[PDB]
């Protein structure tokens, strides 16, 4: 009874998606649950591992395939890949320690560590990509520019609680490039980027630039936010307008500034300073360039 | 079938076949004296364990302050290892003495209760009110109180170090939820707080570091300056 | 013989022993849970390959755009690397288990996938169409796509200069399938 109830149980946690232990789309997986007092408090812990992994799963297929956002699809890839890295190699492993030896061995030992690893990246991760939807659900009725504001506000809201934090943090420095690469392109060579979303940038002789509000500012508001705004359109205009020019002496002939952008991206602040120094060097470049522009030819 | 029973507890998983009171068995002459009383001695720190990793579970839900998050990791990563001795005394222990049980997991029963007195406190106040309880905890003897408490202190005090660089380097670090000496009264000022400090740190250097940082403020309020060398 | 079989799906040959719909298993029970589970996650993968090696082969005939001929070459060439691994796993892997197997070939499922929704564009225009086919996909995130619309990319504009170059310099270089504007 003992000895074939605990075997069952060790057999069932390498496939949940089995013949016998179905799935229900929303309760998880069920199994029929047995007697034995062991069993059933060992069925509860099981439940909550097995109902993380389900869902993992769900929201990684919603995002990827198709596109709502380019961070969206970056996110979901390295999300699931990590995730699933861990759990298996662990679990596979510790499976079939248990088989060799005599298969009746304790489910406790497997199930401590692997609780351990989980917790902390599995719970934050998960509840983020949800908040993340909800938000784009709004926006749509009511994109780019909204998405990091959302992701920025987050880092500060948890604060404390270091592993997944970092793990976040790493996340975070990736899904920072493609508005890095956008704000480059736009501040030193006046070309302003925008499939679908990028940023919240929008055009309208020499033409006009404005901000999408509706998208959503970079920080929506802030005295320091309002002034690096003014002078990222201003950088941009010069640009273009010098791009336009032709062959007639045009592209800064200065040294770029990618190298103090992408070392402000992997700080993730917003901090005034950082980014203050990261424009008025773009000015500068713009300047210099649109001044030779126009004086020599 | 009695040694699994009492696993459940050590676990933090309430069995139905031993009564919750809140501190131990009420279970009736119908069962061996002698296994009663060895069964009263394990409830006894099994029940310490339960009410320890309900009050971390509870506490953890974010949106705090740091230096209750990284007490909160400390104490997790700790509670990790009676799981792993319980899981020892079941595989190599399948018919194992309740008194023995009670021995070997000694230890354990030591440190719980020191951290059930901290838990309380915790209640109380927020933010570097905790680095004073701590302070308190320290000065009583015993070998092991003190250095429980160092060690979630080395974890608080990383924080601390932090909030003093972003105040004195770029001014303006709001305490928040209380992770600094700032309070509250473009026009509006700010102010020392003598009493969150613990003793560690003195009152008097405490606003010396106050005075300074108010100059920085006043320095980039002028018209702003670029970061230097400082 | 459960690894067997599920080898020879992956090798872009139906197998009699797991039933075929067009996605997945429907195996009753009558064998461990455990194992279908398992079984469920490998026949995806497997499905995703052979219904790509399909494509490819179909498409081969020739006497098309080079643009699309280009396209055919590199998706061969890639599928070759999958072959490669079956045989790593068979070799060094003779009793291995299905979850295991699954997350071995990872890489593999990420790539198919995004090609699967390239072949079916293929389809619906001709020539110069794939250029602009290709410029849409570059521009949805993740680090593999824009990866794999490049490597297609550099083929295909290889191509162009050509048939820009015979334009400019000798005069008319007409279209045919779409070469040319």
């Amino acid at each position: 009874q003992e000895a074939l109830v605990v075997k069952d149980l060790l057999n069932v946690l390498i496939g949940l998606e089995g013949t016998y232990i179905r799935y229900f789309n929303d309760i998880e997986f069920k199994i029929a649950k047995k007697m034995d007092p062991s069993f059933k408090t060992f069925s509860r812990r099981i439940v909550r591992y097995g109902k993380q992994y389900m869902i993992l799963t769900r929201a990684y297929e919603k995002w990827s395939d198709t596109s709502f956002g380019m961070v969206l699809q970056r996110f979901a890839y390295e999300i699931r890949r990590f995730l699933e890295d861990v759990y298996l190699k662990t679990l596979v492993e510790r499976l079939e320690r248990d088989f060799n030896k005599v298969p009746n061995f304790s489910i406790r030992e497997l199930e401590q560590i692997i609780n351990e690893t989980e917790v902390n990246k599995q719970m934050e991760l998960l509840y983020n990509i949800y908040e993340e939807i909800f938000r784009e659900i709004e926006e749509r009725r009511t994109k780019g520019g909204a998405i990091l504001k959302i992701f920025q506000q987050k880092i500060l809201e948890n604060l404390g609680d270091r592993s997944s934090v970092m793990f976040l943090k790493k996340l975070l420095n990736n899904i920072s490039q493609d508005y890095c690469t956008m704000l480059y392109e736009w501040l030193t060579q006046g070309i302003l980027n925008d499939p679908y979303q990028e940023f919240m940038t929008y055009d309208d002789w020499d033409t006009q630039y404005f901000i999408r509000k509706d998208v959503l500012l970079r920080d929506c508001d802030s005295e320091e936010d309002k002034n690096l705004l003014f002078k990222m359109l201003r950088t941009g205009i010069l640009l273009k307008v010098v791009r336009a020019s032709l062959q007639i002496p045009t592209i800064p002939s200065n040294s770029s500034d990618i190298t103090i952008q992408e070392i402000n991206d992997f700080a993730d602040l917003m901090e005034g300073s950082n980014l203050e120094l990261y424009v008025d060097k773009c000015y500068s470049r713009a300047n210099e360039i649109f001044l030779k522009l126009f004086f020599q030819g | 079938d009695i040694l699994k029973y009492v696993s459940y507890t050590l676990l933090a998983t309430t069995s139905a076949l031993f009564p919750f009171d809140h501190e131990q068995i009420q279970i009736p002459s119908k069962i061996p004296n002698f296994e009663s009383g060895l069964l009263h001695l394990i409830f006894e720190a099994g029940l310490l364990y339960q009410s320890l990793g309900y009050k971390v579970e509870k506490f953890r839900m974010l949106n705090i302050s740091p230096m209750k998050k990284a007490l909160i990791i400390e104490i997790s990563e700790e509670l990790q290892n009676y799981t792993a001795f319980v899981n020892n005394l079941v595989s190599s222990g399948t018919v194992v003495s309740l008194k023995s049980l009670y021995r070997e997991i000694y230890e354990n029963i030591i440190r719980l209760r020191i951290y059930c007195r901290f838990t309380e406190h915790l209640e109380e106040l927020s933010g570097d009110t905790f680095l004073i309880e701590l302070n308190i905890f320290k000065s009583h003897g015993d070998l092991t109180i003190r250095k429980i408490a160092t060690n979630l202190f080395n974890s608080m005090i990383s924080l601390y170090y932090e909030y003093l660089m972003n105040w004195l380097t770029k001014g303006l670090l709001r305490a928040t939820y209380g992770e600094f000496f700032i309070a509250e009264n473009y026009h509006i000022p700010i102010e020392f707080n003598q009493e969150r400090v613990p003793a560690f740190i003195p009152k008097e250097l405490a606003y010396k570091i106050f005075m300074i940082g108010k100059s920085y403020i006043f320095l980039e309020k002028y018209c702003k300056e670029v970061q230097w060398t400082n």
